């Protein structure tokens, strides 16, 4: 008989994968153009 | 967060007078339970 | 010595939730992303 210690929950697993999708999803406005003028555009516009 | 997670149940009768042997750290490579008890001796069976 | 207010604050999407002024960056609620990432890194971490 040995130790059995949590073996990190599939409660866990299942925040992880929503944990992940979360944070870049605000992160990144949306692309308009690859490099330079990216998800900046939105305040690119007003800032001029 | 909350919730138990996966560790060892044991009675209160067999885990008397362990508690060096339990404390998240190495001060042990094994574990000690109270093998036999008074009216009616026991033997493993893994009682855990 | 201007004849209108020289202070341009910069925008992003701006304009009220009804009333009250509400504006956002890139940054607005990225925050909760990354908590739910903070918050399994914290807990497993006291498991490990």
């Amino acid at each position: 008989a040995y130790y059995e210690n949590p073996e990190v929950p599939q409660a866990n697993a299942y925040m992880l994968e929503a944990a992940t999708s979360a944070v870049k999803e605000v992160a990144t406005l949306g692309v308009d153009t690859e490099a330079v003028n990216g998800g900046q555009v939105a305040f690119d516009t007003v800032n001029q | 967060a909350r919730t138990p997670k996966k560790k060892p149940f044991f009675w209160p009768e067999q885990i008397a007078g362990f508690e060096h042997m339990y404390d998240g750290n190495d001060d042990y490579p094994y574990y000690l339970l109270n093998r036999t008890d008074e009216n009616s001796g026991d033997l493993p069976t893994q009682p855990l | 010595a201007g004849e209108h207010i020289p202070i341009v604050p910069v925008f992003g999407e701006w304009g009220f939730v009804e009333d009250k002024e509400v504006y956002e960056g890139v940054v607005r609620l990225t925050k909760d992303g990354q908590r739910l990432r903070n918050m399994i890194m914290s807990f497993n971490a006291d498991i490990v």
